[PDB]
């Protein structure tokens, strides 16, 4: 695979992100690092999908609503940030007040 | 011209007045005094004030600090003022106005070209937190505690070994020299704590010599008032602190008799409530004595639904104890009780024990010291109210009061403070950065000796430092040079004098103890009470003045679900 | 109950008090916009910017530090400047002082 | 004997004439030299040709070199050859015929039992890539660079502070000692650049002679042409560099007011497009200019779809600015033009820019150089056709041009081209191998200085180095000892002279700048190209002798998804 | 006082007739003496017997040890006994009964304020492994090796290169130095090999006077006659140990000529039974002479169902052979034999071969030479019954003779046995602690020359080091300075003659191999015999005496898929 | 997220029960690091969802039974321990002979 160290640490988002969707999963309310995590990895997939960062900077708001997380936690996240290997090369993309 | 209080606050920071909660707690912190002058705040970033000409002068290196930290929010035992920060050389220079004098007003701290930038508006900055109960039982506790804020770790231990195991010494000169020279590799200050258990005081006295800055009694070693004596009179004649684990068992005697054995000399008394060990059931008597410096492990803070439930396999493994053999078992029952328990947060609350630490993979969290500290303040707040001290609607006076507990009074305590311990001028800079919503759980920088050693970081190849997954990777402050000359490794002045630096080859900064024997209770920052405490013989009931000292267990606490992902 | 939340106690701050201030017209004759920071010695801003330099002389704009004022090609508006403190000496800019005053 | 040109490419890898496409780009290059015999090409393996009397023969170290690359195409700004490459005393000894002279014709690379082999038929050999445009936020950007084949990193920090995270600035000399020291630990060659923004000349002389081979002069400090005088006047004292980011809000002038303040003198200009900073929306006109050394950051390379979505949020963050201030923002778009941005693919493939840089986490993809250099060269050859300097059906002339960008041009602006930036004889070592499937993306070997530093490795537990999984690792010229033997650290030539290395205890080879001042455009190898430019101050779109210029945006580009799990 | 033998196994672990299955193996050893006085024996822990005035004395540092491992089961090669163990500066102070000579009988290891505790009881203690094959393939090595239990690693290599790939050679003066230099970063003890292939001397005499302790013949390089012969006269005047894979091609002659070219002098065969490398295909027929110390490397032990069907393609990956080239595809086949695999654990069981190795990711895992030993060890008595030296029921015998295959024959092979290779008095003490269900496998403490390097470590946050999840992680014998001083770096008597240590600046302890030239198959413990063996040249049945010597290949072996994750 | 050294290292201890739990799915009988692996990550689940020390202790002796593992494993695990975040923080659970 020849994995590069941004790869491996990609690795480290993804896993995350499957905690916070098996929790999700049984009807709890995500905390900080997991909300964080399972909208990161949503883009992720996005790009790897080929959806534009446009697209994705709108649709990464509609992951989690403020019913689905603690309280506190929709204030702690005032965007979300992640990079990925869109069809064009790595790009940014920036979700702004992912959850309300 | 003007600006809303909002809109200011929003720029850069808040200012007198304001009010800031910390995390998730209901601790509230009030600013008590601006340090700038309205209008003239400096600030970073393009077209911003930190400009040539501007708010960056024309001075020469020795003319101007090395690194400003912005309108920051500091909380410490002195005051919460909001101030800029000047760190020159790698110590905290000055707490005032920074700036270029050619143009403004009152600068007290010179911005010029030598001068880095680290903007802390909004932020809250704190010393670097300090432990003193570290079990070597690994390398990888030192980044933990990194990780948390801590910047100092004393103790004791030889890696995970049996005697590491249950106590923090590190046992003679050849193990003593191979820590030092280890210790070099960490990120964190280091002091180390021999064995302090003998009658024959030169088996000691070689041990300071060695290097180290106290000397660890423990009974799993024979904490007998003979070895206690010993330990003691050596202590008194070297200049280094003695930490003590009393006799559970009462096999030598009962607390008095160790309290005698004492005979009025400076002692620091390790977990003083008892669980983590010391005479069942009333070790807890020993804060009313002015001699005594007394802490506790990490944890039975705060008294909660599931402490006592945890603490018996924990008890049994820390200590090599057989669960098959009765009196091994009944033992490790009679150490834990919930009414000492549910008491010493109490104690702390009015300052009758003084320092919080964790007693590291031996009965306590090394990552958890700070954050138990605030979790027992946000539950005596909810439960007691607020304390006598306290003036305005706020909670100064207890957040000083808990602040101390792990900053400066565990530094007072060891023979430190004259290099670290709090922010003050001349002191190491040893700085912790924090966002108010994760106060106390997850800082944005740590800073030791002047370079940043630890940070949350994002995507290494991203655009921008910011991309997820954001998590603590080390800096260039905790690489190789850098790092030791951005470290202290503390040795008692014995090793100093016979140049044991030089001879171990030791790279990093030195730096000697003293003042170990002069300390006393009244000298702990706001935590000098010595209560006229009693401990019931059958029921453990724990009474000042006759009045009960209890309080109710924790359902939830705060620092806590919100921001831990296991 | 936000984490980290902040009290602000409303009301104003009042900003630069007890110095000298004056105001200025000033008109941008560029064809590329301008902008200005709070700290720069307005006497030595781009020179499309048309104005009275010599009242402009050791002062700075009279805005929240950090804050900057921005003039589109041919865009004319007045601005209120206030004095530069401590030694009231000016170093770099288009190098026009290059010493106190 | 004879033998067919297919088996012949299986073997010893491609000869004369034969072309190799450049991993899934349409850029081919076709071999133009083989320097061996036919017949006596070296081969190592079980009844291969290097082996005692044969291949390899009875000579004593002194005459023999340590490391010989065997059958590797060459791809270098003079030349795509075949050929075997000696490597003696960690510098490159010579580009010729490997064997023994003893039974073999025409050697000119002797092995002997001094000699390690690295097998590179099939391969392609190109010389590591030098960055310039580097902000030390964290140390993890060292080992991401290496891995996609840059050896050398130039650049300013001091960690993850506000100033760092905007300018490449390592303001002063206590932080400019900390990181020179911090550099040891680190497997690049690395070269810092001080804080250039000041107006007193001897602020400047402390920087550099505290170790700085250059000065960097950033808007957010203040690019004011005062500033810019003072550090252009001492780079010209001490023979060192100035790299300038401009000033975005003409606040001080327009661009012909700084290109005035220049006056003529040797500078580096950053980001010459202006999204990552200058003078707006025009500073890309400086590439008109005989003393501008100009380079494009690798966010805008090449122009695609999603490349203007992606930069308004990039720009704030790393500039602390506020979304909420009308002007921070409005100062953001007006660095943002599609117009410009469309332009410089095109005046890269016309060589009137000269390098390829990151700008890490600063606006910019540290491990991305490379790979969006032949990104721009695809595309460009996809939308002009060929390059009128190409002879042949194939990209010789362009690979050789856009190579030149990220090797021996960022080395002779720098003034370190005397130890590294090609393939010849003399210079240190630094050499990257590729597979041609994975060129630019992902190699097979990184060496520096002779040792290999780091590669893909997979199960360390498995009976051959192939087993899954295989990811990068560091080898034996990251570690310790070696990785200071293999690894330079530049000084100014004032540092080298007043002993900062000894004072510092630097444990790295030592390497001075020096040609820093005498360098112009017409010296950019493959990359002179001075024209006539304008720029529409409405309509920002850019002209060279009236015509304008522009390209159109990439869907989708080669070495990406192809390639990467992430 | 009476206490039942169970309770007592219980308590201090197993005494003398108790019986102990090694792992999931058939194999079982007996306590064949116990040290102790029963009554007297040491333990550690709160109310236990090593505290001041008990079990610990009031001797100073010199008179005890530092370190002192209780009620271990040691398993060695001259015996299975029970008893303390003493380890003063490093090194290995005694094997006897531990306390205080004050209160205690026959102390002969002195407890005092100076020695840390490591709790064996229940444990098995043996030495730290030796592998002589390893190739320097990755850095990473050292680690998986020291977690499998080997504390010293013998090889050569340069990084992940084409000749390191395929042989175990440092080639030259300057590649020597470098690796030199990086052993100093690795926590096991190491000693380099040269490039022996070569026909001219003085090329030889360079490498070992630069710090190699042998040289390796390598038919990839050439094994010939005249190489071989070279070799062993430099080898003879400078006593370092040769290492042969010999001419599997049968190109310059059969394994008789090769025989012949030895001459009568000491070398050591590498794979002996030759899928790793020799005269196809009868290398295996060398075990038979007086002056050959023959081993195995790991892939073919133990003979199972899948051995055959893996070995074809590890082959032409290892040495750069071609599948499409017939001539290279017909020698791989020619090396892999049923015959000669499933004869090569029979001639362990008898001694015939006396050591085991790696072959370190070049046909062989370099975390599976002690693993791989002792399923061999189960297999052969499960299909072979009790050994002819066997004495009561128990597989004693069979236990020592393995295990020295891994630990002192390793050692008396390459000349270093005087540093390393048992658990006797004043050996450096590399020790590894054992619990008997994952002996073997997945050691519970390794230590370094008396610090403990690296174990099994759980939750660094936790309340104590047990909590998951655990794995393996570096401690503070692996750090920095402690690493150097508990490490060693085994050089030539001439390299440390000419200073090499002193101008390559090596920090670690420095150890010179001597009378490699002596050593013979006498001289191997328990694995000295000498077979009238021969080989069928066209059936490949191996037969010593004229009685065919086979065996079964196991489907299911013990110490496999009941500890591994993957 | 600010994923603190000991957060990372439980996704470790997650991923090892992720494999367990496939293997268990296809009706393997579970090793000994598989078995470590599969009731430890139960246990933080269990303090995900908030249940106490004591029902802890007791439920993590119901994951797996000894038909459903490898013959010695039951007494190679003599107990197992974990820490995770309660609502009331972190907390030890200690599972005295899990497998019977
Ligand atoms: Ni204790
Ligand atoms: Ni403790
Ligand atoms: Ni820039
Ligand atoms: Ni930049
Ligand atoms: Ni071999
Ligand atoms: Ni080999």
């Amino acid at each position: 695979m020849e994995l590069t160290p941004r790869e491996k640490d990609k690795l480290l988002l993804f896993t995350a992100a499957l905690v916070a969707e098996r929790r999700l999963a049984r009807g709890l309310k995500l905390n900080y690092p997991e909300s964080v995590a399972l909208i990161s990895a949503f883009i992720m997939e996005g790009a790897r999908d080929g959806k534009s960062v446009a697209s994705l900077m709108e649709e990464g708001r509609h992951v989690l609503t403020r019913e689905q997380v603690m309280e506190g936690v929709p204030e702690m996240i005032p965007d979300i940030q992640v990079e990925a290997t869109f069809p064009d090369g790595s790009k940014l993309v920036t979700v702004h007040n992912p959850i309300i | 011209s003007n600006i809303s209080r909002q809109a200011y606050a929003d720029m850069f920071g808040p200012t007198v007045g304001d009010k800031v909660r910390l995390a998730d707690t209901e601790l509230w912190i009030e600013v008590e005094d601006d340090l700038t002058t309205y209008g003239e705040e400096v600030k970073f970033g393009g077209g911003k004030v930190i400009r040539d000409g501007m708010g960056q002068g024309q001075m020469l290196a020795a003319d101007c600090v090395d690194l400003v930290l912005t309108n920051a929010l500091i909380v410490d035992h002195w005051g919460i003022v909001k101030a800029d920060i000047g760190v020159k050389d790698g110590r905290i220079f000055a707490i005032g106005k920074a700036g270029n004098p050619d143009i403004q007003p009152n600068v007290t701290i010179p911005i010029g070209a030598a001068t880095e930038v680290i903007a802390a508006e909004g932020k809250i900055v704190t010393a670097g937190g300090i432990d003193t109960h570290i079990h070597w039982i690994c390398p990888q506790q030192a980044e933990e505690a990194l990780v948390s804020g801590v910047t100092t770790m004393v103790g004791g231990g030889t890696g995970p070994a049996a005697g590491t195991h249950a106590t923090t010494c590190t046992p003679g000169p050849w193990y003593i020299s191979r820590m030092l020279q280890a210790a070099d590799s960490l990120p964190v200050n280091i002091g180390l704590l021999g064995k302090g258990n003998v009658s024959q005081p030169d088996a000691l006295r070689e041990q300071v010599a060695a290097g180290v800055i106290g000397l660890k009694i423990n009974e799993d070693w024979g904490a007998t008032p003979a070895a206690i004596d010993c330990a003691l009179t050596v202590a008194d004649e070297m200049d280094i602190q003695v930490a003590l684990h009393s006799d559970t068992l009462n096999e030598s005697g009962f607390v008095e008799d160790t309290l005698a054995a004492i005979g009025g000399r400076t002692i620091h008394t390790f977990h003083t409530e008892g669980a983590g060990g010391g005479h069942a059931p009333d070790i807890i008597t020993a804060c009313a004595h002015p001699n005594i410096l007394p802490s506790s492990t990490n944890p039975t803070l705060p008294y909660t639904l599931n402490t006592i439930d945890e603490h018996l396999d924990m008890l049994m493994v820390c200590h090599h104890l057989d669960p098959d053999i009765a009196e091994d078992v009944a033992f490790a029952e009679s150490r834990i009780r919930r009414e000492t328990i549910a008491a010493e947060d109490v104690l702390h609350d009015l300052g009758a024990f003084s320092l919080t630490s964790s007693d590291s993979q031996a009965m306590g969290r090394v990552g958890e010291v700070i954050l138990r500290t605030w979790q027992v303040a946000h539950r005596m707040k909810v439960q007691r109210g607020a304390l006598a001290e306290e003036t305005g609607d706020n909670d100064n006076f207890r957040v000083k009061r808990y602040i101390a507990k792990y900053t400066i009074n565990p530094a007072l305590t060891h023979g430190i403070a004259h290099e670290v311990g709090s922010i003050e001028v001349g002191k190491l800079a040893d700085l912790v950065v924090w966002s108010p919503a994760f106060f106390g759980v997850k800082p944005a920088t740590v800073i030791k000796g002047g370079m940043i050693a630890i940070a949350p970081m994002g995507d290494i190849n991203a655009s921008i430092p910011t991309p997820q997954p954001v998590h603590y990777r080390p800096m260039f402050g905790a690489l190789g040079s850098a790092r030791h000359h951005c470290r202290l490794t503390f040795l008692s002045q014995a090793a100093a004098a016979n140049g044991v630096a030089e001879r171990l080859n030791l790279r990093s900064a030195i730096a000697v103890v003293k003042g170990c024997r002069t300390v006393q209770k009244a000298d702990m920052v706001h935590n000098s009470l010595q209560p006229n405490i009693t401990v019931d013989a059958q029921t453990y009931e724990v009474r000042v003045d006759g009045e009960l000292i209890t309080s109710e267990p924790a359902d939830v606490l705060p620092m806590a679900q919100r921001y831990f992902l296991f | 109950m936000i984490p980290g939340e902040y009290h602000v106690k409303p009301g104003q701050i009042a900003l630069n008090t007890g110095r000298a201030t004056c105001r200025v017209v000033v008109e941008n004759h560029g064809d590329r916009p301008i902008q200005v920071g709070s700290h720069y010695h307005f006497a030595e801003v781009n020179p499309a910017l048309k104005f009275d330099r010599q009242q402009a002389a050791g002062y700075r704009l009279n805005i929240p530090a950090g804050t900057a004022v921005r003039f589109e090609p041919g865009q004319k508006r007045e601005v209120e400047l206030v004095a530069f403190a401590g030694h009231r000496a000016v170093f770099g800019f288009r190098g026009e002082v290059m010493g106190p005053l």
